[PDB]
């Protein structure tokens, strides 16, 4: 057997809150920073679909 | 004729901003950036470029 190198990101990364951004408010990127997730454009209609306007909110 | 020696903007224009363009960007070199932890635990970031 062979061991495969940490070729993972492993690195999960959580959001209480911190850093936001001086323009939009909304947190930006970071994994290291503790940067918020991102609900792109899909996850947006998911939850349209439901019918979940508060999830949504 | 006080207009065949009367200048065109298009040329006042590029030595105006030169100068302009240093003492913005140098004057931006002597100054410090406070963080404002925004009412909240988060962080008032200070840029102008979330590319994600």
């Amino acid at each position: 057997y062979q061991r495969l190198r940490h070729m993972v990101n492993d690195k999960f990364q959580v959001r209480s809150t911190g850093p936001v951004n001086s323009l939009t408010m909304q947190p930006v990127k970071g994994r290291k920073r503790h940067g918020g997730i991102r609900v792109g454009e899909m996850e947006r209609d998911a939850l349209i679909g439901h019918g979940t306007s508060f999830l949504l909110q | 004729s006080q207009a065949e020696s009367l200048p065109i903007v298009s040329n006042k224009k590029i030595v105006f901003d030169d100068e302009v363009s240093i003492e913005n960007k140098e004057s931006h070199k002597e100054l410090d950036l406070p963080e404002v932890k925004e009412d909240n635990g988060s962080e008032i970031v200070y840029e102008e470029n979330t590319s994600e």
